[PDB]
Order: structure tokens, then C-alpha cells, then sequence
């Protein structure tokens, strides 16, 4: 119930909604359709964590020793990784950047993924957007359709626990 | 007696915890109720699933050799596979990681497969197909069903059964679902809507068929093991046919050996005549359709027993779908016999020349029989490369500079693509020039050049298959085509005189 919030530092705004769903929660019956709609709702506002960050090491040589151990070659990576722990030092702040690697099948666009959230510390989320064809597997569904799951995105913070999880978008 | 129903079972705490409070909130609740039966009915759940049943593993790799061996004739390549698989998860202890996957063509094997691993490891089967429903409903009367695994573990009455996810490529949100399901850091936590008791399904073996690996979910692929599952050539057909086909559509039937007998060389002209696919879906209908006009026959009395022979399965299956596959049995000197490769077996053609004018400026070349543009180049490239090597070799002919000549590859509706049959046309090219046929049982498939050389080429097996079904002799192949020419079982390849060539002077040398 309100316990699961009580760790997290919840926005105002998303607190005015998991107030107003608990009033139609507890003004609304057992074993009715719209109780269990209302309670996946507040179970799934209830499960994002609304104001944690994980910890970062911003260590550079221990995360350096963690790039070069588990990979070869590759120095662009390893050195716009570098980069990014140093500018996540001066800045103070855990920060977040948008990158990409393109190259031939087969030589560690995938894996250095994980290595790096590994030497970052941070989570770990891979899904692909190879296939899909319509927008609702990212932004969800509607709280009113039938069948009814928050997308992909949501999903990834909630199993991670975090704000900044490393998310690797394949393909 | 919910107590007897899992006393002498091992049972887990937070699963007797759940059992006892359900058992004090139904002794609450009052009996023959719209509240009593729910209950009722979920700790029954509760008792049903088995939490310490197992099955002892068979480990030993000569008894699933053995098991495997018995049913599913041929499949040797899958059959190493398996048990390599088997190998490696005796040394490794456990089984969990990768998950196999079958995929080929339909109707060749990939669920009996799935049914016969199941008896190997002595494991329980159970297939449910995923061609959301696989988590259960919630208990508001709803949906009063948990969901389709938590049936297995009911019915199987084993923690480690063997599960087939039959036709994954089918599935419709379902592939994150199974993408968390497959997983073995997931698995031990399998919490079900229907009950909120997790189970350990980190001993269960997961198993998944398909036929094309171009499904949607692409990390699938990385945890899935592809094993790709060939078609049939006819001996194998015949002989699954004659051991596990025609006992199973028999007993179907009704009928037995002795009432309807299907001969050996009945079959042959069945599978030879009627089906041609790479599996046994269509010879499985072709057997049930004679047995059913001989069932007919034996009781409305116009026999009392039934013997079918060459001469008369048209009046059971009607008429031949394929032919005699030679349009020439002697070849004129213009035409040449090429192979191409289906994707429903292997096809033998032919490549006709002749002059469209009079007397044999330049000539020119007319080619017809729907030809694409990569076999139209090949035919510009084998002109031009006829014409020099006829230069070099014969420098006082002046055919092929002065003629010209109409290049068709009969059938002439059917669309033909494809670089090959470039040695062919040379070869109908300098055969028509020099007015001397072939050598007569001889067929060629190669790549050339614009200088000679003999370009390797894909479907060797398919085309191999139907020249020795058209009679051919003596088959010339690209050098660079050996190892797929040697990767064929010793019967297919057992009476060719095969050649393997990289220039074509010795095509030359071999055809004339
Ligand atoms: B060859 O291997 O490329 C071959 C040349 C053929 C005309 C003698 N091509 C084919 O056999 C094609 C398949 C193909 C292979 C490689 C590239 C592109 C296509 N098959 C046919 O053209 C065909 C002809 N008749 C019936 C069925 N298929
Ligand atoms: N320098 C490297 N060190 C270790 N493994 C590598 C290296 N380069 C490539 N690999 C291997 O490549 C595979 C990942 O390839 P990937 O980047 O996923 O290619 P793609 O995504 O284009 O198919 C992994 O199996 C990984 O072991
Ligand atoms: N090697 C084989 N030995 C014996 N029977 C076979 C063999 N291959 C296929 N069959 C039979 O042909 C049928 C194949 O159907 P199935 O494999 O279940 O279809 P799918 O491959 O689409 O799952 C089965 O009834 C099976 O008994």
C-alpha cells in the first residue's frame, strides 16, 4: 500500500493521482472489474521508483581497468566512455548521454554494453526495436482497453529499481 | 484428507502457510455458497501442484541413443545433436541456459522429435501451443483458472517435466512474456495470477519448434539454440513411410496387413509421382485417402481384400502430379541439360539453340523462356566467352560472329533466375556451332566467367537429387562445390561419374 512510496521521493502531481485512485479504490467494491483495474493502476504508480538514483562510480582507473579486461580493442568506446565519467565527475550530478555503435555483425557493439553499465555500476535493460510496428509496445496501452500493460519503458524501471539504468536499444 | 492429498509430498513453508489460512478462512466462510466454492476450488490448487515429485533423470547417453534411435528414422545430424546436448548438460550438471529450437520445413519432425526427447530424459511430456494466457486470471470469478504451465505441473504431477512451446514463430504481450519465462534468473520466481505463491520452474525443460527464424523478437534468438531440422530425400520418405506412415493410417482405418497391402514399389511410385515436398505431410494424406477407397471397397463388398499395385493407385489417389522428367532422352546438338534448384527439391532443364536465320555484320542472340536479369547477363557473358574460346580453338569457323542464333530454355512459362547454367549455354552455344551433340547422359551447373573460370554454385544437393532421378551419368560440377558434392550420404552420389572443373576447357574436354 503507501509503504512502497515511503522510501521514494514522490512528484506532487503523481501524488494528486495515487490520492484521487485511492478514493475510487476505497469508495469502489470487491471482485468488480473496476476495483482490479484500479488496483493494477496504483500497483504499477506504487512500483516506479520516483526518486532514486543508483551509485555511480565515478572511479576513472577502476573503470577503466573494467573496460580493458573484458574487451579488446575498441578504443572509441573506451574513451567516450572515459569521457563521460569525467564529465559525470565535474558536473557533480549523474548525468545521461544518447550514443550509438555501428559497425559489421559480430564485434562487441552488444556485450560492450553490458561491460560498460557494468564498469558504470549502473542497471542493465536491453529490448530491440527491430520488428515492431505500432508505437504502444514503448508508450502502453490505455488504462481502459480490456488487456492493459504500461509498454516497455515503464517495465524497464520498475524491474530495475532506478532512474538511470543503462537502457541498450538493439537493432 | 487435503492434508493426505500432499502429506507424504515435500512441501514448502510459505506454501502449508498459505494451505493452513485457507483452510481457517474456509471453516470462517459458510459452506455451499457463492463464497465457500471459490475458495474451496483455489486450496484446492494449492494441494494439487507437486512441490517435491520428481522424475529421476536419465543421464546415461546409449539408453537416449537407444530411445531415440527406435522411433524417428533418420535425423542423424539432429540426433548428434541431441545428444551432445545431453552431454553437455550431464557435465554441466544442470540443463537451464540455452533454449533448443527446431526449425525447417512443415510436416519433417520437429514435435515427435520434441515427444521422443521427452521419453529419453524420462521426463513428462507436455505441449501447449503459442500460436497473458500463459500467467492465469485473477480470482474475481473471472477467470477461476490458473494459467497453462501451472496445468502442466497439475496433469504431469512432476516439478521437472519437459514443456514444448509448439510453433513459437505463431505467437502474437506474449514475447516479453516468454522472454521472461526462458529466462533462469526469472525462473525460480514464477509468480502466477491465479495463485500468488511463486514455484521453481528452474527444472523444467524447455523445448520450442518453428519454420522460419524471422519472428519478431530478436533476443529470442540470442538465448534460443537454433538446430535446423533438412527435409527427405525419397529413400528416407520410403522408409519412414513403410515403418511409421502406413502402420499409423491403418490403424486409423481400421484396417491390417492382411485386408489392404501397400507394396514396396507402390510407395515408391507414390512418393516419386504425388509428393515432392521436403516432409511427409502430403504422403501422410495421400496413405489415408488409398486406405479410405480401400475400406470402401472391402465393405461394400467389390473385394474382399484389397492388393494395390502400380497399375491401378490412380483409381485411389487419381491422376500423377509429376512426369517423366526427361523432354529429351537423346540430345540434338543444340541442346544441353542444366540443373536448377527449387525450394521444393531439385529440377533438370534444358537449353535450346538454334539459327533464326538461313545461312550460319555480326550476329546476334535472342533469348526467350522468361528469363530474369541475372540469367540474361549470364547469357551475354557465355556468348561472348563462346565466341572467344570457339576463336581459340576452332579459328576457322565464323559461326557464332555471323549467325544468328535464338537461345530458349524450354518451359517457357515458368519464371528462371540465377547465375548458373552459364557452362550450360556455353556449352549448347559451341555444341550447336560444331554440329555435334553432347555426351548424352551428361549434366552441368557452374558459374562462368567472362574469362573461363567456373564460379562455384548453391543447391547442390536438390540438383544432384534430380539428375540422378532423370538418369544422368555423369554429373560436372565447380571445383569449389566439392565439399557440398561429399556432404551427401553415400547413396545419393553412388553411381555418378562426377567431375569437379575450375576452367571450362575442361568441360570442354569432358562434353566433347
Ligand atoms: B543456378 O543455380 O543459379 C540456377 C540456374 C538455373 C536457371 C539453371 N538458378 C535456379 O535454379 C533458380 C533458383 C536460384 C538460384 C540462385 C539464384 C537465384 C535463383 N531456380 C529456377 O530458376 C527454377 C527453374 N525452374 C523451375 C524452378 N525453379
Ligand atoms: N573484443 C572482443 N572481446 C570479446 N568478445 C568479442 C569482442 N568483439 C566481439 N566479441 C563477441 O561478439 C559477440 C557480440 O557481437 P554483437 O556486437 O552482438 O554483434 P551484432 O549485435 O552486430 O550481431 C559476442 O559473442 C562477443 O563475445
Ligand atoms: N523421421 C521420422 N520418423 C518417423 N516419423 C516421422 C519422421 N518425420 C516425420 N514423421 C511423422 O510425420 C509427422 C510430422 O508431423 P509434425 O512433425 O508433428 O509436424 P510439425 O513438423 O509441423 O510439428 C508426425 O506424425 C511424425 O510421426
Amino acid at each position: 500500500f503507501r509503504e512502497r512510496l515511503k522510501e521514494l521521493v514522490v512528484p506532487k502531481h503523481v501524488m494528486d493521482v495515487v490520492d484521487e485512485e485511492l478514493s475510487k479504490l476505497g469508495l469502489l467494491d470487491n471482485h468488480s472489474s473496476e476495483f482490479n483495474v484500479t488496483r493494477n493502476y496504483l500497483d504499477w504508480l506504487t512500483s516506479i521508483p520516483w526518486g532514486k538514483y543508483s551509485n555511480e562510480n565515478l572511479d576513472l582507473a577502476r573503470a577503466q581497468a573494467v573496460l580493458e579486461e573484458d574487451h579488446y580493442g575498441m578504443e572509441d568506446v573506451k574513451k567516450r566512455i572515459l569521457e563521460f565519467i569525467a564529465v559525470s565527475q565535474l558536473r557533480g550530478s549523474t548525468q545521461g548521454k544518447i550514443l550509438c555503435f555501428y559497425g559489421p555483425p559480430g564485434v562487441g557493439k552488444t556485450s560492450i554494453a553490458r561491460s560498460i553499465a557494468r564498469a558504470l555500476n549502473r542497471e542493465y535493460f536491453r529490448f530491440s526495436v527491430g520488428g515492431m510496428t505500432d508505437v504502444a509496445e514503448i508508450k502502453g496501452h490505455r488504462r481502459t482497453y480490456v488487456g492493459a500493460m504500461p509498454g516497455k519503458i515503464i517495465q524497464c524501471l520498475k524491474k530495475t529499481k532506478t532512474e538511470n539504468p543503462l537502457i541498450l536499444i538493439d537493432e | 484428507k487435503f492434508r493426505e492429498r500432499l502429506k507424504e509430498l515435500v512441501v514448502p513453508k510459505h506454501v502449508m502457510d498459505v494451505v493452513d489460512e485457507e483452510l481457517s478462512k474456509l471453516g470462517l466462510l459458510d459452506n455451499h455458497s457463492s463464497e465457500f466454492n471459490v475458495t474451496r476450488n483455489y486450496l484446492d490448487w494449492l494441494t494439487s501442484i507437486p512441490w517435491g515429485k520428481y522424475s529421476n533423470e536419465n543421464l546415461d547417453l546409449a539408453r537416449a541413443q537407444a530411445v531415440l534411435e527406435e522411433d524417428h528414422y533418420g535425423m542423424e545430424d539432429v540426433k548428434k545433436r541431441i545428444l551432445e546436448f545431453i552431454a553437455v548438460s550431464q557435465l554441466r550438471g544442470s540443463t537451464q541456459g540455452k533454449i533448443l529450437c527446431f526449425y525447417g520445413p512443415p510436416g519433417v519432425g520437429k514435435t515427435s522429435i520434441a515427444r521422443s526427447i521427452a521419453r529419453a530424459l524420462n521426463r513428462e511430456y507436455f505441449r501447449f501451443s503459442v500460436g497473458a494466457e500463459i500467467k492465469g486470471h485473477r480470482r474475481t470469478y473471472v477467470g477461476a483458472m490458473p494459467g497453462k504451465i501451472i496445468q502442466c505441473l497439475k496433469k504431469t504431477k512432476t516439478e521437472n517435466p519437459l514443456i514444448l512451446i509448439d510453433e513459437v514463430d505463431k505467437i502474437g504481450d506474449p514475447s516479453s512474456a516468454l522472454l521472461e519465462l526462458l529466462d533462469p534468473e526469472q525462473n525460480a520466481n514464477f509468480l502466477d495470477h491465479y495463485l500468488d505463491v511463486p514455484v521453481d520452474l528452474s527444472k523444467v525443460l524447455f523445448i520450442c519448434t518453428a519454420n522460419v527464424t524471422d519472428t519478431i523478437p530478436e533476443p529470442l534468438r540470442d538465448r534460443m539454440e537454433m538446430i535446423n531440422v533438412s527435409g527427405y530425400v525419397a529413400q528416407e520418405k520410403l522408409a519412414i513411410a513403410e515403418r511409421y506412415l502406413v502402420p499409423q493410417a491403418r490403424a486409423l482405418c481400421g484396417l491390417d496387413e492382411s485386408k489392404a497391402k501397400l507394396s514396396s514399389d507402390v510407395l515408391t511410385l507414390l512418393i516419386k509421382q504425388y509428393c515432392r515436398e521436403s516432409g511427409v505431410r502430403n504422403l501422410q494424406k495421400q496413405v489415408e485417402k488409398v486406405l479410405r477407397k480401400s475400406a470402401y471397397k472391402i465393405v461394400s463388398g467389390e473385394a474382399e481384400s484389397v492388393e494395390v499395385t502400380p497399375e491401378n493407385l490412380q483409381d485411389f489417389v487419381g491422376k500423377p502430379v509429376f512426369t517423366v522428367e526427361r523432354m529429351y532422352d537423346v540430345t540434338p546438338p543444340g541442346v544441353v541439360m542444366g540443373l536448377a534448384w527449387t525450394a521444393m527439391g531439385g529440377s533438370t532443364l534444358f537449353v535450346e539453340t538454334s539459327l533464326r536465320r538461313p545461312q550460319d555484320k555480326d550476329g546476334s542472340l535472342e533469348v526467350t523462356g522468361q528469363l530474369g536479369e541475372v540469367m540474361k547477363e549470364s547469357a551475354r557473358i557465355a556468348y561472348t566467352f563462346a565466341r572467344a574460346f570457339l576463336m581459340q580453338h576452332a579459328p576457322a569457323n565464323d559461326y557464332l560472329v555471323t549467325s544468328h542464333i535464338h537461345l530458349h530454355v524450354p518451359e517457357g512459362a515458368t519464371p528462371k533466375d540465377g547465375p548458373s547454367a552459364g557452362c550450360t549455354i556455353v556449352t549448347a552455344l559451341l555444341s550447336l556451332a560444331m554440329g555435334r551433340p553432347v555426351r548424352q547422359n551428361l549434366a552441368m551447373t557452374g558459374e562462368v566467367s567472362l574469362t573461363g573460370k567456373i564460379l562455384p554454385v548453391g543447391g547442390i544437393k536438390e540438383k544432384t537429387i534430380a539428375a540422378k532421378r532423370a538418369g544422368v551419368t555423369c554429373i560436372v560440377l565447380p571445383a569449389e562445390n566439392k565439399k557440398d558434392f561429399y556432404d551427401l550420404a553415400a547413396f545419393i552420389t553412388e553411381g555418378l561419374e562426377v567431375h569437379f572443373v575450375e576452367h571450362y576447357r575442361e568441360i570442354f574436354d569432358i562434353a566433347f
